[PDB]
């Protein structure tokens, strides 16, 4: 059989949530950047010998739209939670985009995981204990990702995808 | 003492659409309105001419005025890379309000939008300094371009721009 997931990708603007998305999909990474408005894509994967559609919105990082943005909340699935690791405000704001998932969705238990990308920069700002410690505090995993080398983009995914499975099955 | 007016050829792949025209509100956004008459004429050596429309979102706006990176992020203005926002004395009341673009705060550049509605929600945020004169007309068939992410599907370009007497 198979199932489909709606995985909506979320962050300030300029961490990587195109580039991490597009890696996924696509296999290739562009230096030019091409702020978004909103993308969906979809794509069939294999994880852990189960066939899933992947349904992935692309969100814009900003703080404007409200209504949009808990819209996306209330149908999303699970949710990636982007930092770059050389944007400190980035990393201040995630906290903002879980309570915002929290309220939406009426619950402590949402699926989610913590992404600190750019993970190949030598310009970091904010330390992998420190977001280690913030995910070990919500629960939720946390993953270093480069949407530049490919590492961690599809274990940040594919993780995503578990949490999601287990939720719906327990 | 009267408001200069600038003009817009726009083009679609090259070939003419229309003429859009715009009265500047220089009696009370002086040095936004002057940015954007300046870059119209390209008396700086640089400014609108030969550059797109890339974000054209139907029932909202057309955006435009990256000269520099032709893609989006670009522009500048006269007075350096960016300069602050002037004043909200003028709000986004409807189709043909001409109002900055901007990244937050006193970030002014080149880009600019035409509104196709009222976008009243970006009040006190983007500053209005003109409107529309002749060529609405044009602008709806601009927008008819847009889709929902702003993606064009043809090239809309300002052929041709300059200052009318
Ligand atoms: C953190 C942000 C940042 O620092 N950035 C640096 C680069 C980039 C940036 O600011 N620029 C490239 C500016 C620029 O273009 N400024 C824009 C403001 C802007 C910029 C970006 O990148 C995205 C958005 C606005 C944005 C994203 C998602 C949106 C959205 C705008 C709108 C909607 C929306 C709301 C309600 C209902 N429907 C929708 C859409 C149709 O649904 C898909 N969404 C989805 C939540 C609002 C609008 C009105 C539809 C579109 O608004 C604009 O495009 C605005 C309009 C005013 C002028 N604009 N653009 C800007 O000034 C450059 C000038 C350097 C980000
Ligand atoms: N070195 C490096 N650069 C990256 C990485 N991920 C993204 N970038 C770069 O960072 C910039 C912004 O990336 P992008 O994916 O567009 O960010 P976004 O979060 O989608 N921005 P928005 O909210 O505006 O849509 C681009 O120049 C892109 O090439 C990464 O892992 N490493
Ligand atoms: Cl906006």
């Amino acid at each position: 059989s198979m199932t489909e997931y709606k995985l909506v990708v979320v962050g300030a603007c300029g961490v990587g949530k195109s580039a991490l998305t597009i890696q996924l999909i696509q296999n290739h990474f562009v230096d030019e950047y091409d702020p978004t408005i909103e993308d969906s894509y979809r794509k069939q994967v294999v994880i852990d010998g189960e066939t899933s559609l992947l349904d992935i919105l692309d969100t814009a990082g900003q703080e404007e739209y409200s209504a949009m943005r808990d819209q996306y909340m209330r149908t999303g699935e699970g949710f990636l939670l982007v930092f770059a690791i050389n944007n400190t405000k980035s990393f201040e704001d995630i906290h903002h985009y879980r309570e915002q998932i929290k309220r939406v969705k009426d619950s402590e238990d949402v699926p989610m995981v913590l992404v600190g990308n750019k993970s190949d920069l030598p310009s970091r700002t904010v330390d992998t204990k420190q977001a280690q410690d913030l995910a070990r505090s919500y629960g939720i995993p946390f993953i270093e990702t480069s949407a530049k080398t490919r590492q961690g983009v599809d274990d940040a995914f594919y993780t995503l995808v578990r949490e999601i499975r287990k939720h719906k099955e327990k | 003492m009267v408001n200069p007016t600038v003009f817009f050829d726009i083009a679609v792949d090259g070939e003419p659409l229309g003429r859009v025209s715009f009265e500047l509100f220089a009696d009370k956004v002086p040095k936004t309105a002057e940015n954007f008459r300046a870059l119209s004429t390209g008396e700086k050596g640089f400014g609108y001419k030969g550059s797109s429309f890339h974000r054209i979102i139907p029932g909202f706006m057309c955006q435009g005025g990256d000269f520099t990176r032709h893609n989006g992020t670009g522009g500048k203005s006269i007075y350096g890379e960016k300069f602050e926002d002037e004043n909200f004395i003028l709000k986004h009341t409807g189709p043909g309000i001409l109002s900055m673009a901007n990244a937050g705060p006193n970030t002014n550049g080149s880009q600019f939008f035409i509104c196709t509605a009222k976008t009243e929600w970006l009040d006190g945020k983007h500053v209005v300094f003109g409107k529309v004169k002749e060529g609405m007309n044009i602008v709806e068939a601009m927008e008819r371009f847009g889709s929902r992410n702003g993606k064009t599907s043809k090239k809309i370009t300002i052929a041709d721009c300059g200052q009318l007497e």
